[PDB]
């Protein structure tokens, strides 16, 4: 509402909630009153190769434009630059993984003289700096202590939640469930996956699962595809950076190193 | 679940992780390949069609199994069928003689549990069992066991409830052994001093065994450097005060049996506070035992299952009113105690789940003289042979109970169960019609209601 | 529209919005019923708070199911009562 720069960048680790933030922000615009005319949501996460074609398809479909399939990409980009310049637009870019030129995809870069805005989310602060969003960066932080717990509770079945929800009656199962929740580090993706994995835990099994979750996470359901999802930030690295990152994993947990 | 996970650990399917076995069991029960069933979720079972599917898949596989359990087999199967099989199971059969020496080169598992009459196993039976990793002879009648120097790779050996008296010396040369169980071995009397050569062992169990560490001379278990969990029978106060110091041999015990206890006329949980892993206590034939102290001083150890059996002089146990070490109790079994006359403390047991009261005519009532019921988490009640019991307890709400069973109780006057409760968890009630005649009722409709809803005659 | 969608034997977690089905919420009257052999799938698809287990048939209902599967003359041998036969 108030920021001077018209390009806004949101950055955070994988699974912190950037895409969900964009969803809840786009859905929130239809509730309030605003001067903007189109709110376009674009998924650049499809690839790092920048598939121009379906991004232009989304922009044209969102602008009530006819899809001239045989038109060259550059001509369509110029046409979209002309078209988007006539409207006060908001474009929400999702998980942009490389620097890409907006004018080659059809999006005009918003400037001070224009009311249009452009919000992009990415795991890398370097990308948000490359896309001229340095003066309006936001860090997407992990969830709080209580919000993470009440997210974990909603992920459990009714009978299972009936064991860890109640207070007044005191038992160690609440402590074990809280230990499992804290093992997720407040990462919403972690809360979802871990709560789904242990959504049907019986009363007597919480102890062993909580004890094992503190040391390893290979035997728990659904975490393999989690690490596959989060692994791209590691695969992007050069081999020296990969070795330097793995070298840091052998330091003690919960311990800051110099 | 625990027994199956033990085998999954010995077989090498689990990389020394029990939680991995629990995860596998849960994955199977979530795919409907196994069913959790029983008075407690600790037991799993297979649907009949699913078991037939498993057998069909085994037959379709290239690794043969020899599977004849529960078949009421009167004689062992032909030794020629044992050639190519890898898993052998002769559970719950009536096998009486095992004389042949099989050619089981590829076998990695032998099960003979619940063979009540198998007591003559031919010497040299294990000659070809070099790769045998799991060997179970639980609940069999064997008194001697064939030499086993050929068992190079054995890691699990169970002999619970068997009549083995002396244990052959070849076991101390089994370098790969990891778990050895001889619980409730009535006839076992062989010294374990050679267990020091069994360095690799991780678990050793002698719970309720008639023989154990009768004197400090056999307290050399500090040589068991790899040990994690142990259960043994302790016989004297001086042994306890030799073990009442913080060290792994004292704290590694998860359960104790107390039999022929000398000079232990009284015992306090504070004395057991150094047993940080202890969870179950068994007291049998403690002639001079008089009182027990259930202190308010809490312990990291969580007492879960207790069984008081054949105690001719125990009188009372002092339990604190506000906080106590018994609040983590799950199962209570009270048996054969004629002079015991104080069990009022049960009403403070809010995590209690199982009740077993039998042959204790000294108990007048299970509960004699917060807006909460005294048994909020109770699941099972078992009553048997009480010739002088009057009633269980005062009128309280029992909505979470699952099953009630009363047998041979011609003196029981009434039960706290009533139609005032809401019931969805009460699965069944089993008992005698004479007890129903002698039963007092809160309402005269309960004569027919509690009969037509849950009562199952014996 | 107030829709009811009945999914049969879903074997993996899949995104409803990728197939075109909007996930129903409290604000909407729409319902979505899915059946699967695995409880893990039903938990993954956000059905944890409304799960039902399909239990096997009862002792008598299974028997009368078995009777209807036999031929007339074959059923005439196992149907009758009063007369007792093995
Ligand atoms: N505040 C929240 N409450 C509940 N769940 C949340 C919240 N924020 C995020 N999530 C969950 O996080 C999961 C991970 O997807 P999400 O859209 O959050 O990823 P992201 O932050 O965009 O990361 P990346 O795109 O790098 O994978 C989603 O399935 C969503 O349910």
């Amino acid at each position: 509402e108030k920021g001077d720069s018209n390009i806004i960048g949101v950055w955070g680790q994988g699974g912190v909630g950037k895409t969900t933030l964009l969803h809840v922000f786009n859905n929130d615009l239809e509730k309030k009153a605003h001067d903007y005319q189109v709110v376009i949501f674009i998924e650049v996460s499809n690839s790092e190769a920048l598939n121009t074609v379906e991004i232009q398809q989304t922009i044209s479909e969102r602008l009530n434009l006819p899809w001239n399939d045989a038109e060259p990409i550059a001509k369509r980009a110029r046409f979209l630059i002309k078209a988007l310049g006539r409207k006060r637009f908001v474009i929400l870019l999702d998980d942009v993984r490389k620097k890409f030129c907006l004018e080659d995809v059809g999006i005009p870069t918003p400037d001070i003289n224009s009311q249009s805005k452009l919000i992009l989310t990415s795991r890398y602060r370097e990308v948000c700096f490359q896309m001229n969003a340095q003066r309006s960066l936001i860090e997407m932080q992990i969830l709080g202590n209580d919000a993470s717990w009440e997210l974990f509770l909603s992920k459990l079945s009714t009978e299972t939640s009936a064991a860890v929800e109640p207070l007044g009656s005191q038992s160690a199962t609440r402590e074990h469930a809280m230990k499992i929740a804290q093992s997720c580090g407040g990462l919403p993706l972690a809360l979802n996956v871990i709560g789904t994995a242990v959504a049907g835990l019986e009363e007597g099994e919480w102890q062993s699962a909580a004890d094992a979750i503190a040391t390893n996470m290979d035997n728990i359901d659904g975490v393999d595809e989690m690490f596959g999802r989060l692994k791209y930030s590691f695969d992007r690295l050069t081999p020296t950076q990969q070795q330097c990152f793995l070298y840091c994993t052998l330091f003690p947990e919960y311990g800051s190193i110099s | 679940k625990e027994q199956l996970i033990g085998y999954w650990l010995a077989e090498g399917l689990l990389l020394n992780d029990s939680e991995k076995g629990y995860q596998i069991i849960r994955s199977l029960v979530s795919a409907c390949l196994l069913q959790v069933s029983g008075s407690m979720s600790s037991k799993v079972k297979m649907h009949h069609v699913i078991r037939q599917l498993g057998l069909w898949l085994v037959n379709k596989s290239d690794t043969k199994f020899l599977v004849q359990p529960g078949m009421a087999l009167d004689n062992a199967p032909s030794a020629e069928e044992w050639n190519e099989a890898t898993r052998i199971s002769i559970m719950s059969n009536n096998i009486t003689e095992l004389s042949f020496s099989p050619k089981c080169k590829n076998v990695t598992t032998l099960l003979m549990q619940n063979n009540p009459n198998l007591n003559k196993m031919s010497y040299g039976f294990f000659r070809t069992m070099s790769s045998l990793k799991v060997l179970d002879l639980s609940h069999t009648a064997i008194t001697s066991l064939p030499e086993c120097d050929a068992l190079v790779a054995l890691e699990h050996l169970n002999l619970s409830h068997t009549h083995i008296m002396r244990l052959p010396e070849r076991l101390w040369l089994l370098k790969e052994l990891r778990h050895l169980d001889l619980s409730v071995t009535v006839a076992f009397e062989d010294t374990m001093n050679n267990c020091s050569k069994l360095h690799k062992l991780k678990v050793l169990n002698l719970f309720r065994s008639h023989y154990g560490i009768r004197d400090v001379d056999n307290l050399n278990l500090d040589s068991l450097k790899e040990l994690l969990f142990l259960g043994i029978t302790i016989y004297a106060e001086d042994v306890l005060k030799k073990l009442n110091m913080p060290r792994p041999l004292a704290k590694s015990t998860h359960r104790l049996n107390l039999k022929y206890c000398a000079e232990m006329q009284s015992i306090k949980i504070s004395d057991l506070s150094h047993m940080e892993h202890l969870e179950e206590l068994y007291v049998e034939s403690c002639y001079d035992l008089n009182t027990v102290v259930a202190d308010a001083e809490l312990t990291t150890s969580q007492l879960q299952f207790l069984t008081l059996s054949v105690l001719p002089s125990l009188e009372s146990v002092l339990v604190a009113p506000m906080s106590h070490n018994f609040q983590y109790i799950r199962k209570l079994i009270i048996s054969h105690c004629p002079k015991l006359s104080n069990i009022t403390w049960v009403r403070r047991l809010q995590l209690l789940e199982r009740l077993v009261i039998s042959h204790c005519d000294g108990v007048l009532e299970i509960v004699e003289d917060t807006g909460q019921s005294d048994f909020p988490k109770l699941r099972l009640i078992v009553l048997t042979g009480l010739k002088k019991l009057r009633s269980i307890c005062k009128a309280r709400e029992f909505p979470c109970l699952e099953t009630l069973r009363v047998e041979d109780c011609p003196n029981l006057r009434s039960i706290p169960l009533s139609c005032t409760h809401n019931y969805w968890k009460l699965k069944q009630i089993c008992g005698s019609v004479e007890w129903w005649e002698k039963l007092q009722w809160e309402n005269r409709k309960e004569v027919a209601c509690l009969d037509s809803k849950y009562f199952i005659p014996i």
